[PDB]
RNA sequence: UUAUCCAUUUAUAGGGAUGAAUU
RNA sequence: UUAUAACAAACCUUGGAAUCAAUUUACUUGGAGAAGAGGUUCGUUGAACUCAAUUCAAAAAUUUGUUUUGUAGCAAUAGUAAUUCGUAAUUAUCCGAAGUGGUAAGGACUAUCCUUGAAAAAAGGAGGGAACGGCUUUGUGCUUUGCUACUCUUAAUACUUGUAUG
RNA sequence: GAAAAGUGUUUAAAGGGGUCCCCGUCUCAAAAGGGAAACAGGUUGAUAUUCCUGUGCCAAUAGUAUUAUGAGUU
């Protein structure tokens, strides 16, 4: 229907620690288990890290259609 | 859920768990006993240890012809169970007796 | 234990099937006084009579089913 | 002035009908030997219309914003008038009847109340703060 | 020798504290998005005795941002607060008693209680009654701000670090003398089993650095390292000077 | 700052301008 | 929920208080509404009160007067003290005033504290407004079409399900 | 910590409640704290708020189908 009342909200809701809040996502802030939570921050170390040359060498991993191609040839 | 392709344990021996004979022993004599008998139809059983209220009246209705309103049980210190059996209206103790013995 | 004092609900209790005994007392007054005494399964109701030709009545009215003990 | 004039909206404030907001339809201001206090004749919503959404469908809708009301007579030391008055957008005469709160069919009364209510509810109109207030629940 | 009294409170046995009666712990809020952005108001729902504490609680309620539901505080009640009375807590709050503000936004002069020395630290420092902080001053650097404790210290702490406008309840509370043993007892009976204190050099020397003798006396002098062990560490501690303080 | 360390909470909105509050 | 009565409180309506008043053993209380007048409730208590019944007579769409019962029911059938009679049964009794304040409990208060005097299971209440008749027919638990006894609620009864009361 | 033991959320992927979300260490510790419900009389050589007579009280009481009991809605 359409009449101005029935479905008047009061939606005007949100100004800083006045009722509940709306709501978001929390990913961010899940604590996650142990395992997992250090593979997460093992990887970010390793980002943070100066890598030494090698080892760095080890993840210029060509691209990705090229890398598909070879593996197609060698099927 | 379990699912085990054979089971651990079979024990394929009769059941040890006890059976109306071995649960409920004999009945009492002695005076007191005698007098329940007479005047209020209880008769009294002397059982095993392990027996329960329910367990006991199962045994009485399998032994005898015996409903039974009420059981009363309590630990001898003979390591016997005394159980008190009042029977329903329709049977006389007595009768009953007699037929026991 | 409860008391009764109209007599239509009474009999309505008797009439109900549940009721099993009555009770029907005598007592000298400080006249014959009669106390009616249903046994309901659940409880025990009673109602005193002054005038003993009607407490006779509703005795009689009783279903003769019901298992009259009369105690004194 | 004379704050409550037949039409305004007031809060009921004690009884069964506590936080309960309603329209006076008939004061009368005059003690005797029955009602020793001036008393106001209040017709007013007990259970308002529930939230409803677009999606929902149109007869859940009208089950929704069913609205049951209530008339009584009420000492005026414990109603808070309201600024709102709907002398307007009801005939007020037509809803609350003085001889009807004495006659038996007063639960008749009430539903027919109750469904003028709710059809005010439906067809608003230009649309009254009043009315708007009136069908909102008071939270407390 | 023997163990010495001292020596014996850390096992913590009977020398543990008498928790039985404690309302709670008393602990500013959580510091959540609100409180840091904004303001949060919550009704001091009642005011309290905490047994072994000399300054009185209010259990402030709050409504939970993040969940339809109320949850209770405790924290410890500046004077003039009163029962019904709104607090607020938050960077953007207003400089009221009974308000709970970063330091950073007090100006110099204010005086303050239930003070965090480091943020989130659900506030450490002047909770006795009576005491309070005074800001001192906030750097041109902004960050940092310099407050001065009951003791005199000061010291230097976060801006973001809150605070409590007012003074701690229950002012004065040393000012009437304890008169008899008894009301003693009964101070002690709430918190632990420190009272009586026997002197050292009322006892043998296997009991302690002071016992012994023909004479009651405590031969030694009495003013103790720093680096002194457990059971040395007995009279005035690394004391600086001795004697009636003329400072 | 990433090791390390401490704190805080349900790990609950990235940074700036004396009622109710939930589907 | 023992029914009522009486009483300390708490609240309601009315009423509008200085020439202050009510009021306790004590002080407590009052324009944030006192006294007075009429009510509501909890708590003590557990038959107080004409409490209930009945007796008949008069007034409204049921209330007043008089009388007889009921140890209010439990309850007299039980207890107690008697009295006989028999070799277990009958009878008669069991009721009219009040004081003391030892003990216990409850009440309303008042005072002391740098002492402010446990928790939980369990229960309850409130706020909130999720969800919403039944049967029959059609299509992929959901939607559409047609009809009016329905949703609760205790208690009993029956029948399968391991033997459905301690 | 060699273990034996010592500490008990300190850096856990620690069973319940609703129709995926929401709670959340476990366990023992009171025969004087908390707590479902009982009274009288009678009876035995010896037990009794426990047996007997009487009178109650408490908590359960699965589903389906009838019955009745009353409410509410037309
Ligand atoms: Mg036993
Ligand atoms: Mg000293
Ligand atoms: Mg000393
Ligand atoms: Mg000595
Ligand atoms: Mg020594
Ligand atoms: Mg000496
Ligand atoms: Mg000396
Ligand atoms: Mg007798
Ligand atoms: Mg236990
Ligand atoms: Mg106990
Ligand atoms: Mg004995």
């Amino acid at each position: 229907k359409d009449n101005p009342l029935i479905f008047e909200k009061k939606k005007r809701s949100n100004i800083i620690g006045v009722g509940v809040r709306p709501k978001k996502d929390l990913s961010k802030y899940v604590k996650w288990p142990r395992y997992i939570r250090i593979q997460r921050k093992k990887k970010i170390l390793l980002q943070r890290l100066k890598v030494p040359p090698s080892i760095n060498q080890f993840n210029h991993t060509l691209p990705k259609s090229q890398t598909q191609d070879l593996l197609n040839f060698l099927k | 859920a379990r699912n085990p392709k054979c089971p651990r344990i079979v024990k394929s021996c009769h059941s040890k768990t006890l059976d109306k004979y071995g649960l409920i022993k004999y009945p009492l004599t002695s005076e007191k006993a005698m007098k329940k008998i007479e005047e209020i139809n209880t008769l009294v059983f002397m059982c095993d240890k392990r027996a329960n209220k329910k367990n006991i009246k199962k045994s009485v209705k399998n032994l005898f012809g015996i409903e039974c309103d009420k059981v009363n049980v309590l630990n001898t210190l003979n390591g016997d169970k005394k159980a008190y059996v009042r029977l329903s209206g329709e049977h006389d103790a007595l009768e009953v007796a007699n037929k026991i013995g | 234990p409860k008391q009764i004092t109209d007599i239509r609900k009474f009999l309505k209790i008797s009439r109900k099937p549940d009721t099993t005994a009555v009770i029907i007392m005598k007592k000298k007054s400080k006249t014959v006084i009669t106390k009616l005494k249903l046994r309901t399964k659940k409880y025990l109701y009673t109602m005193v009579f002054a005038d003993r030709k009607k407490a006779e009545r509703i005795e009689n009215s009783l279903l003769p089913s019901l298992k009259r003990i009369y105690y004194p | 002035g004379k704050l409550l004039k037949p039409g305004k909206v007031i809060i009921i404030l004690n009884g069964r009908r506590a936080g309960k907001k309603a329209v006076i339809v008939n004061t009368y201001e005059g003690q005797t030997r029955e009602r020793p206090y001036s008393y106001c004749l209040v017709a007013g919503i007990e259970k308002h219309p529930l939230k409803v959404n677009k999606s929902m469908t149109k007869k859940k809708i009208v089950k929704r914003s069913k609205v049951k009301a209530f008339i009584k007579c009420i000492n005026v030391n414990h109603i808070l008038p309201t600024r709102y008055q709907v002398a307007n957008d009801f005939d007020i005469k037509s809803l609350a009847s003085d001889d009807v709160l004495k006659s038996k069919n007063k639960k008749k009364e009430v539903k027919k109340l109750g469904k003028i209510f709710r059809d005010k509810f439906l067809e608003p109109v230009e649309v009254s703060k009043d009315i708007s207030f009136l069908h909102k629940k008071l939270y407390f | 020798g023997r163990v010495i009294r001292g020596q014996r409170k850390g096992r913590g046995s009977i020398f543990k504290s008498h928790n039985h009666h404690r309302k709670g712990a008393a602990k500013l809020r959580h510091l959540d998005y609100c409180e840091k952005k904004g303001y949060i108001k919550g009704l001091v729902k009642d005011i309290i005795h905490d047994p072994g504490r000399g300054a009185p609680l209010a259990k402030v309620i709050f409504k939970r941002t993040e969940k339809y539901g109320k949850k209770e505080e405790l924290i410890i009640a500046s004077e003039g607060m009163f029962t019904g009375q709104y607090i607020s807590c938050g960077t953007k709050a207003p400089l009221s008693v009974g308000n709970i503000l970063p330091i950073g936004k007090m100006p110099e002069g204010t005086l303050i209680c239930n003070l965090e020395h480091r943020t989130g630290n659900r506030g450490t420092l002047v909770k006795a009654s009576g005491c309070y902080a005074t800001v001192v001053g906030q750097s041109e650097d902004g960050k940092k701000t310099k407050v001065r404790l009951p003791s005199g210290a000061k010291k230097t702490i976060d801006a973001k670090a809150r605070a409590m406008v007012g003074v701690v309840g229950a002012g004065g509370r040393i000012d009437k003398p304890i008169l008899k043993a008894g009301v003693a007892h009964h101070k002690y009976r709430v918190k632990r089993n420190c009272w009586p204190k026997v002197r050292g050099v009322a006892m043998n020397p296997v009991e302690h650095p002071h016992g012994g003798g023909n004479h009651q006396h405590i031969g030694h002098p009495s003013t103790v390292s720093r680096s002194a062990p457990a059971g040395q560490k007995v009279g005035l501690i690394a004391a600086r000077r001795t004697g009636l303080l003329r400072g």
